[PDB]
């Protein structure tokens, strides 16, 4: 058959989600999505909600839809984020896949050894990793900054962090044990909550996905905020699709993404979606 | 015992003779670490072969637990597929899928062409293509006069049978930089960055990862900065080899590990 279940997850500008037009039609570079919503937080009645789902990875799957051929229903998902392995069960867009609810997860997945052992990932479409943001002026190489592993060597200290229970957190809390204990009480809420005190001066830097990292400075008012060079990113890897273990589409698909970095394709995207006003 | 097939290619692959005894000359880094060498047979003594990839083909055999055999490719290029009616693929890529190598550990570009007759690992390495010109000569980069206008008196190239002569070939608009281009191609980087050297070449379109290191070392040549296009080094592997999968999740481990980045602070940075 070749009408997939594919879910996905909201992330601007990968993937951003509007209401459908009032009409129920999605119009323009907006394709239908749905998502499961809860009717109250004690049970687990709830209605599929009609919206419109456009971005950077909506339109990956778009050309995909075209050149490999399927056709798809496309939802959100309602448990989780990405996708973490809590108690043996996965959540997110790798659990709506690994328990076969969706035969394709499309989104700003980041591609990790551990995932993989459960799903295949496609060629990466997009570059990520582990990166870091701070206020033009602080000097910095990266995550494996002296300034980070042994942070009270230096007066004053920096004082940095990233948004926990994510990828960032739990990397970090294998390699650099000391530096997962000092950063933590510099926890932030979120991107938007971190770039906030970046900009007044309450955090010195922020370590997050490099590819987020890169799409705030971007579009940063007056171009202040500025990630490392792309040659200081660590573990670096990228965002791709997430298929069952085994997908026959593995195959079309990686072609299909190869030849889109290839003809310009992909660069054209990028620069739609994901260039900004900075440098 | 797997057939590994490489290039050289510095600073991933460094291919130096072999001391008296047939043994390589022990070294470490400046930082105290020790410098692995395997024995490398090729174009037909051993020698010996250490770098970046050498790094990482060690990590694999102990990570997956294989034995190997290393030599250079037969004909020092990349490949690409020309005609004979039927085609083939020069290089390692030609060797790869004849059998003369089990893997392929090197530089090797993943692209749609390639990735059609062959596997390839999860990137090991993210790169791009950017120029290399001699410090003194200035152009803007990709998109200077003297390059979108292609002439003989500003020559300019790339490496013989590799994925930039690949990308600059498959591309209708590339046609008049890839016209002036063929004319000029050497066959290998080192020849190539070594005329830039003797003004006998001007620009040179190669591999960031190898150009921005040659500038830091060399200073007497300089690159744009520009990064005007992105690919990644892959593993090669045969179609479904029983080791593909083993293989990148040993590379997933492997950035996430921190060791890559061990990696660039002792060849790339
Ligand atoms: N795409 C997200 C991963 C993203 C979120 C987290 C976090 O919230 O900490 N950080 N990353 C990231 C960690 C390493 C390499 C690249 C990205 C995902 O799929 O989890």
């Amino acid at each position: 058959d070749n009408h997939l279940s594919i879910v996905t997850l909201e992330e601007a500008p990968f993937v951003i989600v509007e209401d459908i037009d009032p009409t129920e039609t999605c119009v323009r570079n907006t394709v239908p999505c749905r998502k499961f919503v809860k009717i109250n937080n004690s049970t687990n009645e709830g209605m599929n909600v009609k919206k419109c789902c456009k971005g950077f990875c909506i339109d990956i799957l778009k050309k995909l839809s075209r050149t490999v051929k399927f056709t798809y229903d496309l939802y959100l998902v309602t448990n989780g984020k990405h996708g973490k392995k809590v108690n043996n069960v996965w959540n997110g867009m790798i659990g709506e896949v690994v328990y076969q609810r969706a035969v394709m997860a499309v989104g700003s997945l980041t591609i990790n050894e551990e995932r993989s052992e459960v799903v295949d990932f496609s060629v990466p479409f997009v570059e990520t990793g582990i990166s870091v943001m701070v206020s033009r002026g602080t000097q910095v190489t990266g995550l494996s900054d002296k300034k980070f592993q042994r942070p009270h060597d230096y007066s004053p200290p920096f004082r940095f962090g990233t948004v926990p229970n994510g990828s960032t957190e739990r990397n970090i809390r294998n390699n650099y044990p000391y530096m997962h204990q000092y950063m933590t009480r510099f926890n932030q809420r979120g991107v938007e909550d971190a770039l906030v005190s970046l900009k007044t001066g309450k955090l010195d830097a922020f370590i997050y996905d490099a590819a987020v990292l890169n799409y705030k400075a971007g579009r940063d008012e007056g171009c202040k905020l500025v990630t490392i060079g792309s040659g200081y990113i660590f573990a670096t890897t990228g965002y791709g699709i997430a298929l069952q273990k085994g997908s026959p589409w593995k195959r079309q698909i990686d072609l299909a993404l190869l030849q889109f970095v290839g003809d310009g394709e992909m660069e054209e995207l990028e620069t739609l979606w994901l260039t900004g006003i900075c440098h | 015992r797997l057939k590994i097939v490489t290039i050289h290619q510095e600073p991933f692959v460094y291919v130096k003779p072999t001391m008296s005894d047939g043994t390589c000359k022990e070294e470490f880094t400046v930082n105290g670490d020790p410098v692995k060498k395997v024995i490398c047979t090729g174009p037909t003594v051993p020698q010996c072969c250490y770098g970046f990839c050498i790094d990482l083909l060690i990590k694999l055999a102990r990570t997956m637990n294989f034995t190997y055999e290393v030599h250079l490719v037969a004909d020092g290029k990349f490949g690409t597929q020309e005609r004979v009616n039927k085609k083939e693929w020069n290089g390692m890529m030609g060797e790869l899928l004849s059998g003369q190598a089990d893997m392929i550990v090197a530089p090797l570009t993943i692209n749609n062409e390639r990735a059609q007759y062959i596997e390839f690992s999860k990137p090991f390495k993210y790169q791009g293509l950017t120029i290399l010109v001699k410090k003194g000569t200035r152009i803007t980069g990709i998109n200077d006069p003297r390059l979108r206008n292609p002439s003989d008196k500003f020559i300019y190239a790339t490496v013989k049978q590799s994925s930039v002569d690949i990308y600059f070939r498959r591309q209708v608009e590339l046609s008049t930089m890839y016209r002036h281009m063929e004319k000029h191609n050497y066959e290998s980087a080192a020849e190539a960055i070594q005329a830039v050297r003797d003004n006998k070449l001007h620009a040179f379109i190669w591999d960031s990862a190898v150009l921005e290191f040659e500038a830091s070392q060399k200073c007497d040549l300089v690159t744009t900065g520009e990064l005007f296009f992105r690919s990644g080094f892959g593993i090669g592997m045969r179609k479904d080899s029983p080791w593909k999968q083993n293989v990148s999740l040993s590379i997933l481990k492997s950035h996430e590990n921190g060791f890559m980045e061990d990696l660039d602070k002792t060849w790339v940075r």
